[PDB]
């Protein structure tokens, strides 16, 4: 006769990973390359976002 | 080119109020501190009062507290100076200066006074 007995799949290998480029960064330059520094007391405060 | 020009100053009857105007050419007076500086001959230089580059901060000597007060348009890139109810002790040289800049971030109590114009006199004469 016949029998259903078995099930079978193919399986991957191997993985990837996309996502939209990196056209917009966090301009970190100026704060190591600074013109000038700022005092002792009180300081430039740069909020980041 | 970085120059101060003055105008108005002259002759005032004393208790007349008189406005000076003064302009600048080769930078923006909003960014930089701003000096009236009187000079008077046979005298020591004397200090009026001075106008913040942001305009924030605004203090006058003791002696011109309350009576001279400094306005400034920098849409227009003027300067006002306010002289009400002239004594004698005003006749004086006086000059306008630049100062430094937020450009090269500095301490508090500010540096200024490396270029002024060419100074206009007022003269309390009775």
């Amino acid at each position: 006769g016949i029998y259903q007995t078995s099930n079978f799949r193919v399986q991957p290998t191997e993985s990837i990973v996309r996502f939209p480029n990196i056209t917009n960064l966090c301009p970190f330059d100026e704060v190591f390359n600074a013109t000038r520094f700022a005092s002792v007391y009180a300081w430039n405060r740069k909020r980041i976002s | 080119q970085v120059q101060l020009v003055e105008s108005g100053g002259g002759v005032v009857q004393p208790g007349r109020s008189l406005r000076l105007s003064c302009a600048a050419s080769g930078f923006t007076l909003s960014s930089y501190g701003m000096h009236w500086v009187r000079q008077a001959p046979g005298k020591g230089l004397e200090w009026v009062a001075v106008i913040s580059y942001d305009g924030s901060n605004k203090y006058y000597v003791d002696s011109v507290k309350g009576r001279f007060t400094i306005s400034r348009d920098n849409s227009k890139n003027t300067l006002y100076l306010q002289m009400n109810s002239l004594r004698a002790e005003d006749t004086a040289v006086y000059y306008c200066a630049r100062g430094w800049a937020y450009w090269e971030l500095l301490p508090d109590y500010y540096y200024g006074m490396d270029v002024w114009g060419q100074g206009t006199t007022v003269t309390v004469s009775s």
